DNA sequence: ATGACGCATCCTTGAGGTGTGGAGTTCCTCG
DNA sequence: CGAGGAACTCCACTTAGGATGCGTCAT
């Protein structure tokens, strides 16, 4: 099952981690699809960029993944929510960055007389 | 770091779809948008040179496979006669013999089906190896693994935008220009 | 400007993939990131040509480098043939 | 306190929107 | 290579901004 797969992935096997991340991939995309699709900010299609990034986090957690029998799904949800919060503090803090095209070219005066 | 393809030329208007290599847009969007591998390189001259040795090794290893399956077959036979003898000695019910024979026959047909399957994928290895040609697509991946392990250190095949770069690093123009001109005046209709 | 955002995101994906491959991660995630980089550049050069165009704050699509040129409101038929000029008044007409 | 760091909480799933019209064409699947 | 024929690509184109994960590193 997945438990043994992650066990031999942390053992050091390349194919084990390969299959583990392959299985994590689509579930990460789908969870971020359901979570980030409604968040304030232009992130509806950035859910991919933090989905497989959770796998990057998995990569920085696997070598010291002292598993206690807990499923990896709660883990994945945890890092997904945490990276969602990271986006929240990156955007909503001084959220002056607005991609407005309709009120930028006519509304900007020119210093050169 | 990851190579990328321009969108106007490849995948863009059909009129200027590339066609440096005679491929369909469908083929391009499988190879570049990550569906299937391609064969970027082939060494057919060394393959033909070693064909004595390649076929000798194929014969040796197919004989090894066949004798392994014969060992499995005699293992099946001893299992079948053992269970026959013990269930005939038991005689608990009138349907233990027929049910054990049904199970044994299911096992037998499964064994021979997978033997047929492995010789069949070896036949696919055969035809793909003799038709080892560039600008060809391989939908499956485990078959590609088997092909590259068995025919190791002979050719190159993969994904990647730069994988097409290497193709354009090797493909000439004048020879096939003459060939398509020949088919332009020696040909029929839309081939021209 | 939207092109600013497109360049920002493609640079983000480039950095993420380069740092991932700096260590040699398993190939599935690497390939997914490579194809996402390809798709990001595809959207950059022409957001609407392939797939669902990438939007921004609202549901409206962003504008790529091949949309600020073509069309009526691009450069050719909007800014080079006719250039609004000084010493150019206007007012109401009355017969005399 | 922010925008940064360093992780990292046992049950698991979108969201709507998408109402012309014109001929060009070129591949692509079926005679 | 010779069929239908349905995608793909061109052209006509007019206001204020839904957060966290919690803890804390550092200024």
């Amino acid at each position: 099952t997945v438990g043994g797969l992650v066990h031999r992935a942390v053992d050091g096997d390349e194919q084990a981690t390969h299959d583990l991340l392959a299985h994590v991939h689509p579930l990460a995309l789908r969870y971020c699809r359901t979570r980030l699709s409604r968040l304030p900010g232009d992130a509806r299609h950035f859910v991919e960029d933090l989905a497989q990034e959770v796998c990057v986090a998995v990569l920085l957690a696997l070598p010291r993944y002292k598993d206690t029998g807990r499923p990896f799904e709660a883990f994945v949800f945890a890092i997904a929510a945490h990276k969602v919060a990271d986006l929240q503090r990156a955007a909503m803090r001084h959220p002056g960055s607005t991609a407005v095209p309709s009120d930028e070219m006519p509304e900007r005066p020119d210093d050169s007389l | 770091a990851a190579p990328v393809t321009h969108i106007w030329y490849f995948k863009g208007v059909p009129s200027r779809l590339g066609y440096l290599l005679d491929l369909a847009p469908k083929d391009l969007e499988k190879v570049i948008y990550f569906a299937a591998y391609m064969i970027t390189f082939v060494d057919e001259e060394r393959r033909t040179r070693d064909l004595p040795s390649l076929e000798a090794h194929v014969s040796v290893e197919r004989q090894q496979i066949e004798q392994r399956r014969d060992s499995d077959l005699e293992a099946r036979a001893k299992k079948l006669e053992t269970d026959l003898a013990e269930l005939e000695a038991e005689g608990a019910k009138a349907d233990v013999r027929r049910k054990v024979r049904e199970g044994a026959e299911r096992e037998m047909k499964q064994l021979r089906d997978r033997a047929q399957r492995e010789i069949d994928r070896l036949d696919e290895v055969w035809n793909r190896f003799k038709n080892l040609k560039v600008q060809d697509l391989e939908g499956d991946e485990l078959l590609y693994r088997e092909l590259r392990d068995r025919f190791g250190t002979y050719f190159d095949g993969s994904m990647g935008a730069a994988a097409l770069q290497k193709r354009l690093e090797s493909f000439d123009l004048d020879e096939e220009a003459e060939r398509l001109r020949e088919i332009i005046r020696t040909g029929k209709g839309q081939k021209k | 400007s939207d092109l600013n955002d497109l360049y920002r995101r493609v640079i983000n994906r480039n950095n993420r993939l380069k740092r991932l491959l700096d260590l040699g991660a398993p190939e599935i995630i690497v390939n997914n990131e490579k194809r996402m980089l390809q798709e990001a550049v595809d959207a950059l050069f022409d957001n609407g040509r392939r797939g669902r165009p990438v939007t921004g704050p609202g549901n409206r699509p962003l504008k790529s480098l091949s949309d600020m040129l073509k069309g009526k409101q691009g450069r050719f038929r909007q800014n080079l043939l006719g250039k609004r000029v000084d010493y150019s008044a206007r007012s109401v007409i009355v017969v005399g």
